[PDB]
């Protein structure tokens, strides 16, 4: 291991990923730190960069060291053998070991993710979001809180599409209504007939279910918030008109499915 | 003797200096230079008739009254001088209790001194002079229990008297290992009230300190210090008003319980009285 | 000293004007030191009452007009060192840097077409935000208060309802005395029994060209937001 | 082992002046270029100690004038694999008395060609050392 441990066989990287599998046994694990530390340290050799992500991962890590690394990464990731790709792979692994779970990490990560950024996070996001859903994460209030905020000022319409769709289903099973509303309004706030539109669509699963306060008000709201701009007008009118057209209880049932 | 060597670059220098103002201290080099500033940010007190006692953050005495430009109070009640862990009035217009050799040790010395005449260590014979060993001595709430450290950890000190030097291991209760607080706040973020042993809280109130609680002279001031901000209470938590400013340096004063003096430029002002506010 | 001089600033209409009391309760028009002019920011200090006596037991009003539209000095937030000198019946004096020079005031409200606005909102110097969350009031009275305090604009309502909740995001715009336009969207919960608002957890998004003033503005407003012991 | 997807000697203008898809199952001269593009553009004369693309081994090299590509699968160890790649530079160098150049390339292709078939033939590397060759060849 040691012998290889500097690109004798730049081969060594692959192995840790699976070929020579690692998920350890407890004292055994402690022993592993040094080797990973060499790669982690070296930061070079395409073969090295990859190695850093697998070794570290497989053996796992303490919180603390991560911290040091976050800075290291800050420079590193952009190109440092074209770190970004290895990293996205690494990242895909990150989303998996913590896909909205160790949410504190998820958030730390989140802050960092957005932050270290470039832009290249977005790609990652496609995975990350997916991970969070896989868990069906429960520190959403927070998780969501970070997402919501950051995304707002971390942009990209495209992300929104995906997330919207998901969110679209979820609504009042996870409550926190005022906040969630609070968000929702914001999401719409943005221009784009299109951006605006999603908040209403997500809402249908939601509305229908209602939450810790919603049905009365649910009825009140569509009224309170209303829009022209023709086809944007139309969207308000139509949803309404559609609304207009079925007993809203029935309405909800057919449409939702 | 060579204490220690300190390394921080510059393999090339030719000057060192300590101010003849003594303000600051600095070291000069080829590759460049550094200035460092000293403070015992915030530092200990005692009151005796119409006189203030200070223990320097930086700077010597200034332990009451003045005469021309600035005067550090040099008296037989040496305040800002000694190697302080803690200083507390032992009320008398004639007594103080003082820990010296400060710092972390197993334990330090405290030599408690008479205002009539302090000493290197005052008389163990005298009970306005006593010294013994002990690391720190600290107030605690519901006012007569005290903490003494006389092990490098939690001794409780409790006396009716505040000419006090009492030793009490009972109330041993770590879960906070020897550090700093003064109505108990090993950054409790609360002032927590107790007796002399207990393994069950009487109670804690959530409020906070400069890491000192200010008593109106002796040991009963519901006027509170907070490190940045200070709060005015009457005795115990009654938040009367709450002070904040934002200069991370100075002070404002109470005469007794909550008499609010504030300093205001080249103007010195009473923040408030009866329904009044004034520039004296 | 007998001579006690007390002074504060009054800014009376553009003009930041210096109230000075030098009271020379001195035992004589004690000799006085020295003073120096300077370019300032979009202001320049510009007057000194000439004499230098500290007339005995006597009180004096020393006025400094400042010139409030010129003198660039880019020492932001002011906080620039200033001198009153020890130059004559005086061995020292005051050298001071100012503090006390803040924004909330400066900017005036200013206005926009909403579509264009949105487009713009996004478009602007994104780079600053601060959060609203916490107070002492509803954003009715609270909002009004803040608005008046900064002398700045919220551009437009949609009735959705700043009342029943609202679940309203309020768009604010202002233009200043040296002409920066600053844009906000703050999106906010809003008071109402067991519905929502006695905090916010609304985010104040601040755009002002330099981040440094901009964020600082978000702060400044943060100071503004509530009402407590300065 | 019927393992060469192609071995290409590419210019570093993304051009290819040699390609043999020893083995192939994807096509298009275009797609070949495209495929080429993503990776080449990306590696851009830069190479890596190792590179894996597609779970597949990419051993590629650069010269001082030319870019060497071999595509294979990460499913067959570097050391050998490289050895062939090594063999490619070296013999050409010695024999010719000169290694690859753009110039060299331009004057005549053939020798490369001659060599290539000998060394490798499809997805099976028949050989990877010069000497045998050196005697064997006499052109």
């Amino acid at each position: 291991q040691l012998f290889c441990s500097s690109p004798k066989a730049a081969l060594r990287y692959a192995a840790v990923r699976t070929l020579n599998k690692v998920a350890m046994k407890h004292p055994s694990a402690v022993t592993a730190c040094n080797l990973d530390l060499e790669n982690l340290v070296t930061d070079s050799n395409r073969s090295i960069a990859t190695l850093a992500i697998t070794t570290l991962l497989k053996t796992g890590s303490e919180s603390s060291i991560d911290r040091l690394m976050k800075q290291i990464s800050s420079f590193m990731s952009e190109i440092s053998d074209e770190f970004k790709v290895v990293v996205v792979q690494a990242i895909s692994a990150l989303c998996q070991k913590y896909p909205r779970k160790h949410a504190v990490l998820m958030n730390f990560l989140f802050t960092m993710l957005r932050e270290e950024g470039g832009f290249e996070y977005k790609r990652a996001i496609v995975d990350c979001i997916i991970s969070i859903i896989e868990e069906n994460s429960e520190s959403k209030e927070t998780g969501l809180s970070h997402l919501c905020e950051f995304i707002e000022d971390c942009e990209f319409t495209v992300l929104a599409t995906r997330i919207l769709h998901l969110l679209g289903q979820e609504g009042p099973k996870t409550n926190n209504p005022s906040k969630y509303i609070r968000f929702i309004y914001n999401r719409v706030v943005l221009e784009h007939e299109e951006v605006r539109a999603g908040a209403v669509s997500a809402l249908a699963k939601f509305g229908a279910q209602n939450e810790e306060m919603l049905p009365s008000i649910l009825v009140l709201l569509k009224r309170c918030v209303m829009d022209d701009d023709n086809e944007v007008r139309d969207r308000a009118t139509f949803y309404l008109n559609v609304l207009e057209q079925k007993q809203k209880a029935l309405n909800a049932g057919y449409i939702l499915n | 003797t060579g204490v220690q060597t300190f390394r921080r670059d510059h393999d090339r220098f030719w000057v060192l200096a300590a101010h003849p103002n003594l303000n600051l201290f600095a070291a000069g080099h080829d590759g460049g230079m550094i200035v460092f500033k000293l403070e015992r940010e915030r530092p200990a007190y005692a009151v005796h008739g119409n006189m203030l006692h200070y223990v320097k953050d930086r700077f010597l005495r200034q332990l009451d009254f003045n005469s021309s430009k600035d005067v550090a109070v040099m008296q037989l009640r040496s305040g800002s001088k000694f190697p302080v862990f803690n200083m507390s009035y032992n009320p008398a217009e004639n007594a103080v209790l003082l820990c010296t050799r400060a710092s972390n040790l197993e334990n330090s010395t405290y030599d408690l001194y008479t205002i009539p005449k302090d000493a290197d260590s005052q008389n163990p014979d005298a009970p306005e002079g006593k010294r013994s060993s002990g690391l720190t001595a600290v107030w605690v709430a519901r006012n007569r229990f005290a903490v003494l450290d006389r092990m490098h950890s939690l001794l409780i000190k409790n006396l009716k008297n505040e000419i006090t030097k009492k030793i009490q291991v009972p109330n041993c209760d770590e879960i906070f290992y020897a550090g700093t607080g003064n109505l108990l706040l090993r950054d409790a973020d609360s002032i927590t009230l107790f007796d002399v042993q207990q393994k069950r809280t009487l109670a804690s109130v959530k409020i906070s300190k400069v890491k000192y609680v200010i008593w109106s002279a002796d040991m009963s001031h519901v006027a509170l210090l907070a490190k940045h901000a200070i709060v005015i209470c009457n005795r115990k938590l009654d938040a009367l008003c709450n002070i904040h400013e934002n200069i991370r340096v100075k002070s404002g004063a109470w005469d007794e319980s909550g008499v609010f003096i504030y300093t205001t430029s080249n103007h010195i002002k009473y923040a408030v009285t009866t329904g009044d506010h004034g520039i004296i | 000293d007998p001579v006690y001089a007390e002074a504060y600033v009054h800014v009376n209409q553009y003009d930041i004007v210096l109230d000075v009391l030098v009271v020379n309760q001195t035992s004589d028009t004690l000799q006085n030191c020295t003073l120096e002019l300077a370019t300032l920011g979009d202001l320049k200090l510009v007057e000194k009452p000439s004499p230098l006596t500290l007339a005995p037991h006597d009180f004096a009003n020393i006025k400094a007009n400042v010139k409030v539209a010129s003198t660039e000095n880019g020492i932001i937030f002011g906080n620039i060192v200033y001198d009153v000198s020890g130059a004559a019946s005086d061995r020292n004096c005051v050298v001071l840097s100012d503090i006390h020079i803040d924004i909330m005031d400066y900017i005036q409200p200013a206005t926009c077409t909403d579509a264009e606005f949105r487009q713009m909102w996004a478009e602007f110097e994104w780079e600053n935000k601060v959060t609203v969350n916490t107070n002492m009031t509803d954003l009715n009275d609270y909002l009004q208060h803040i608005l008046k305090s900064t002398n700045m604009k919220c551009l437009t309502p949609e009735k959705a309802l700043s009342g029943y909740c609202g679940f309203m995001a309020a768009n604010l715009y202002a233009r200043s005395i040296f002409g920066e336009d600053a844009l906000a969207n703050v999106s906010i919960e809003k008071p109402v029994h067991q519905g929502p608002d006695a905090a916010v957890t609304g985010h104040i998004r601040i755009r002002a060209k330099s981040q440094g003033m901009a964020l600082s503005l978000g702060d400044k407003i943060n100071l503004s937001q509530k009402k407590t012991s300065l | 082992l019927y393992t060469v997807k192609a071995i290409l000697i590419l210019d570093n203008d993304g051009d290819r002046l040699f390609a043999k898809y020893y083995d192939d199952t994807y096509p298009s001269v275009k797609e070949q270029k495209a495929f080429e593009k993503n990776i080449f553009n990306k590696t851009h004369r830069t190479d890596s100690e190792i590179a894996l693309l597609e779970g597949l081994t990419v051993v590629y090299k650069s010269s001082i004038d030319l870019y060497f590509y071999v595509i294979g699968s990460s499913y067959e160890n570097e050391l050998m694999l490289m050895a062939v790649l090594n063999c490619l530079f070296d013999s050409l160098s010695q024999m010719l008395r000169k290694n690859v150049e753009k110039r060299a390339l331009l004057e005549n292709m053939e020798g490369l060609f001659l060599a290539v078939d000998e060394i490798v033939d499809g997805g099976v590397i028949l050989e990877s050392d010069p000497q045998q060759v050196v005697h064997r060849v006499a052109l």
